RNA sequence: GGUGAAAUUCUUGGAUUUAUUGAAGACUAACUACUGCGAAAGCAUUUGCCAAGGACGUUUUCAUUAAUCAAGAACGAAAGUUAGGGGAUCGAAGAUGAUCAGAUACCGUCGUAGUCUUAACCAUAAACUAUGCCGACUAGGGAUCGGGUGGUGUUUUUUUAAUGACCCACUCGGCACCUUACGAGAAAUCAAAGUCUUUGGGUUCUGGGGGGAGUAUGGUCGCAAGGCUGAAACUUAAAGGAAUU
RNA sequence: GAUUGACCCUU
């Protein structure tokens, strides 16, 4: 039985999307099915800044943060818990929490 | 394009195809613009620019062999050179 | 070996596989406001004092 | 691994920082920080020359601390040694690179990405690669919540954006484009050209590279420019 | 109109030589015997006299060209990644 | 018994007045009629005898001076070239790829007519006859047909003799062996059917 | 047995029986 | 006032680079890594043993006279992880506390524009 | 460098790490989306050229020229095949270290064919929306893409004509989405899978319990691998479709 | 993300 109404991805009018590598286990993965998400984080990993504060050189450094995409497959999401299995009624749930 | 007026002149305008007529109306000095063909020998065509030169013609480099100019001007054979005695209805010679 | 005293200012839970150890917040008696994150292995409560062998480094989470 | 090398010495102690000397690295006039740090060479023997040893390399120095100014902490230039005078050996331009940090900070989604690249060369003779990014923006009291540019918008975008910086490139010598570039007023230009295009923010003209290099050059006028 | 349904020019051979050798013969003389146009006049005259030299009946040009073909990929690349080096020494 | 066509180039005389005609070994693109310029300052174009030290990286030139003024020893069979890998100025060297993979570090003074040499793809048509083969070596030399030492008698060859035709011993033979006794596979370092390609 | 298994099993077996005909005939 | 020299730390997986160069980058000083710090193959990348190698590279550094340095953080990028390894915010935080002055901090993770191909298979590496 | 501890491995003739570079081949990241184009396959760096196409606008022209389609054809992912180029990476085969009772598997490092192109084949896919095409009609909407009747609604220039772009009514044509059922269905679910026992708008293809079997045989296309067409004997009471506890 | 392979009888 059909699953989802979107067949588990995000394809709609292309037939087929370029893949991508996961970054965990570097599975291809169609890039519309991904569970790609935004890691933005700073680099001093937000316990050492008062320690790189007081040995900086330059006064109020702008201290800056580091910006990547982790494309996800499937497999590595659900072991990982990026996302997990949820009830079939809430399945449904487009919007973020 | 070029093409597009090359096509417009050879419709709308009077038009000569080769060597021998070119030069001969360059020496009549009728000839108003000549277009050279990109793998016309050097030696005729810098005697094609030293007649222009000598009638105060415009000459154009097409880019394209005679192949290509022929197909331009509508024919179905080789164009080494075309000279154009008037444009009619194209801004070929009015331009460049 | 350099001693530093630090004093736990919050019992942040116990952690680890079995439960064994309790993830804390110990604050340094010089250079006010800088805390450390440390781990106890037997009972730890509020307002408890504190030796370190070592105090560069720290334990966010655990898995 | 502190012991686990089956093999240690195939073939079968002086020490490296006492035989080497320091340097100064002086940037071009066009900077206003002259000294830009130091380096290290082997003392010179006979077999080595350190003076040309040293004088083929470059560093990257930020550009904030080029100038002394906050505004300009995502900004890089490279610089390439072309002269040594007594430990103050002289530095002159290669390329400004922008900062991993600012990039993948103003490339964001729901908004347009702009590239371009132009080669064009320089009155004295430099072949360089400059490359412009732009960012198409969501306008005042916009509610749409991508405001996309339309691909044509893109493609006359990137023509301005390579007809500005042929003309500004053409006709300045490498230190007047450098004296041009700190100021980045190439930006605003690209953003006066555009604005009747689409609103575009983030006009940050990224990288500039040299390709090629005219000859030595040594002989009367840098000491006053450089 | 066809005479063969894939010999072609390898009808001389008969059934000798094997299939597969007489198909690539078949390629390479179907090359080597084709008639070129000639970049200098524009006319579909230039032959092969022997193995690399390809003259153009019409002009009176002889070029220096590949065994079997009057320009090899190879050759192509070559010229054009000379050009680049060209181009990008000069600027 | 040339796969490449050679050139017939015809130069002045910067002393005399005459011509001096030079056979070239012609590289594909070079035509009659053609200007060819050589010399430290000839310019980056198919068919010009420009210096190693004159051509940059990735270059490919043809009949390549092995030393400078040798006239040209590398790369000079059909369709075959040499890369300009690099340069080093100091004690001008360049160091190239030769058509075999082989680094080779010669001097930067060594000349080179720039491009490939013409009449390649020349070996992958098949001979198909013995005829061909024959008027193939015919003027080259007479080193065809080939009887295999094997199928001759132990008086004629070391593989000669047996009751069956076979080698008998290993068929790799020393470096360090003698003339009579270098037949077979002289100093192989492997043998059989090898999985890869040349790698240059 | 897996379908893509006993299909590339059929072909095996197919194969085998032409050659085996083939050589008869 | 200060010297400057760049940190050019290199955090992959299993190991931790921190080797301390001019500004130029090409006069290096104390090349260490946690591997030959830590004594196990699997600690490599430990924060203990980056911060042992960033504290030798430091005390070295300061013998040879550097005194600040600008911090490159450098994951093993192209087709690999991309993100920094346990070292490097150990590497750094030991340099700040060993005393080295520290400006410029930027990470300079080899990222591609179109990499050439992810090691794998397109399986994934199956564990 | 690698792994969950590890070990074929390279390495004081300097390995990895850091220069400034150079070459090659591949790819076209972040922008990148329930977004676009194409008949599908598929298509994501710039400029130019070459022809093509949908949608919209039209108080243009023709006038039924149309819909679907046996035969017959065009294209048709990947893998594969024949040659020539190319050959960085990854890597069926294979080499090789390990865990293992065994491991010619998973995991590690290499690594031919291949992966990339040029001519020629191949003609298959869970080639899927598992949903043929054309036409009509049936609760309502937050949105989006290409147009876009309109609203003396904002900016640099002149805040006091004017060639931007956005904001709101809103037609039209698309990719899709959001809550009972008007209805349908075995249900999952479906604005079509509705307007079907109140059964007929036109038309093409296909299926008739499970296996044997996509097999045998005969054709036919293919270099081959194989593709298309394609059974019977015999065996069998279930095999299947929705997850209700 | 290790080694947990197997288990002859009816609605």
């Amino acid at each position: 039985p059909k699953k989802r109404a979107s067949n588990g991805r995000n394809k709609k009018g292309r037939g087929h999307v370029k893949p991508v590598r996961c970054v965990n286990c570097s599975k291809s993965i169609p890039k519309d099915k991904a569970i790609k998400r935004m890691a933005i984080r700073n680099i001093v990993e937000a316990a050492a800044v008062r320690d790189l504060s007081e040995a900086s050189v330059y006064p109020e450094y702008a201290l800056p943060k580091t910006y990547n995409k982790l494309h996800y497959c499937v497999s590595c999401a659900i072991h990982a818990r990026i996302v997990r299995v949820r009830s079939r009624e809430d399945r449904k749930n487009r919007a973020p929490p | 394009s070029i093409n597009q007026k090359l096509a417009l002149v050879i419709k709308s305008g009077k038009y000569t195809l080769g060597y021998k007529s070119t030069v001969k109306s360059l020496r009549q000095g009728k000839s108003k613009l000549i277009i050279i063909a990109a793998n016309t020998p050097v030696l005729r065509k810098s005697e094609l620019e030293y007649y222009a030169m000598l009638s105060k013609t415009k000459v154009y480099y097409f880019q394209g062999g005679n192949n290509e100019l022929g197909t331009a001007v509508g024919k179905l054979f080789r164009v080494g050179v075309v000279s154009i005695l008037e444009a009619g209805d194209s801004d070929i010679l009015t331009t460049l | 070996t350099p001693v530093t005293l630090a004093k736990v200012i919050k019992v942040l839970g116990r952690t680890g596989s079995r439960g064994g150890v309790t993830q804390v917040r110990v604050e340094f008696l010089e250079d006010t406001s800088r805390t450390i994150v440390r781990n106890v292995k037997g009972p730890v409560r509020e307002n408890d004092i504190l030796v370190l062998m070592e105090s560069e480094r720290e334990a966010r989470r655990l898995r | 691994a502190v012991g686990k090398n089956k093999r240690l010495s195939k073939g079968k102690v002086v020490d490296p920082f006492t035989r080497k000397e320091w340097f100064d690295i002086k940037a071009p006039s066009t900077f206003e920080n002259r000294n830009v740090g130091k380096t290290l060479v082997n003392k010179s023997t006979g077999l080595k020359s350190a003076s040309d040893a040293l004088k083929g390399r470059v560093v990257e120095v930020c550009l904030a601390d080029l100038q002394g100014s906050e505004d300009h902490s995502f900004r890089k230039i490279k610089l390439r040694v072309d002269e040594v005078q007594g430990k103050n050996l002289l530095t002159n331009f290669h390329g400004m690179d922008f900062t991993t940090d600012k990039l993948r900070s103003m490339v964001r989604k729901w908004q347009t990405l702009i590239e371009a690249n132009v080669t064009v060369k320089t009155s004295d003779d430099y072949v360089l690669r400059i490359f412009a990014i732009a960012f198409t923006r969501k306008q005042a009291n916009q509610v749409k919540r991508h405001s996309y540019a339309q691909s044509s918008h893109i493609r006359a975008i990137r023509k301005v954006i390579s007809e500005i910086l042929t003309k500004e490139v053409q006709g300045s010598t490498l230190a007047q484009l450098t004296s041009k570039l700190i100021p980045e007023v190439i930006n605003k230009e690209i953003e006066n050209a555009t604005k009747d295009i689409f609103p575009l923010q983030n006009i940050h003209v990224r990288k500039v590279k040299l390709l090629k290099q005219p000859k030595f050059d040594v002989g009367a006028l840098m000491a006053l420019h450089g | 109109a066809k005479r063969t349904k894939k010999v072609g020019i390898t009808g001389k051979y008969g059934v000798r030589y094997g299939s597969s050798l007489r198909r690539q013969v078949k390629k390479l003389e179907i090359q080597q015997h084709a008639r070129y146009d000639c970049s200098f006049c524009g006319k579909k005259t230039v032959k092969r006299g022997a193995a690399g030299i390809w003259t153009c009946s019409c002009c009176k040009k002889t070029v220096a060209g590949g065994a079997y073909t009057v320009s090899t990929a190879a050759a192509a690349t070559v010229r054009s990644t000379i050009r680049r080096l060209r181009e990008m020494v000069e600027a | 018994g040339r796969g490449a066509p050679l050139a017939k180039v015809v130069f002045r005389d910067p002393y005399k007045y005459r011509l001096r005609e030079e056979i070239f070994i012609a590289n594909e693109g070079v035509h009659t009629g053609q200007f060819i310029y050589a010399g430290k300052k000839a310019s980056l174009n198919v068919g010009n005898v420009l210096p190693l030290g004159s051509v940059p990286e990735g270059t490919i030139v043809s009949n390549v001076e092995e030393k400078p003024g040798d006239r040209g020893a590398l790369a000079r069979a059909s369709g075959n070239y040499v890369i300009i890998i690099g340069h080093n100025p100091d004690e001008n060297k360049t160091r190239v790829r030769l058509p075999s993979g082989a680094k080779k570090v010669i001097s930067s003074d060594a000349r080179g007519v720039i491009g490939v040499i013409a009449g390649g793809g020349r070996v992958d048509k098949p001979l198909l006859k013995a005829g061909r083969a024959f008027h193939k070596y015919r003027l080259k030399r007479n080193s065809w047909p080939k009887t295999r030492g094997v199928a001759m008698n132990p008086v004629d060859h070391p593989h000669g003799g047996g009751n069956h035709q076979h080698i008998g011993k290993a068929s790799t033979i020393s470096r360090g062996a003698v003339s009579g006794q270098k037949a077979g596979l002289i100093a192989a370092r492997r043998t059989g059917l090898l999985r890869g390609s040349q790698k240059t | 047995m897996r379908a893509k298994w006993r299909k590339k099993r059929t072909r095996r077996l197919k194969r085998k029986r032409r050659k085996v005909r083939a050589r008869s005939k | 006032s200060q010297v400057f020299g760049v940190a050019r730390i290199y955090a992959s997986f299993n190991d931790t680079f921190v080797h301390v160069t001019d500004l130029s980058g090409k006069e290096t000083i104390a090349r260490v890594t946690g591997g030959m710090k830590v004594k196990a193959d699997r600690d490599e990348s430990s924060p203990y043993a980056a911060m042992l190698a960033a504290q030798d590279v430091a005390a070295k550094c300061k013998e040879v006279g550097i005194t600040a340095v600008h911090v490159k953080i450098r994951a093993t990028g192209g087709t690999r992880t991309k993100t920094p390894g346990p070292g490097g915010q150990a590497a750094l935080r030991a340099l700040a506390r060993s005393g080295l002055r520290i400006g410029r901090i930027e990470d300079v993770t080899p990222v591609p524009s179109d990499s050439t191909r992810k090691k794998g298979g397109r399986r994934g590496r199956r564990l």
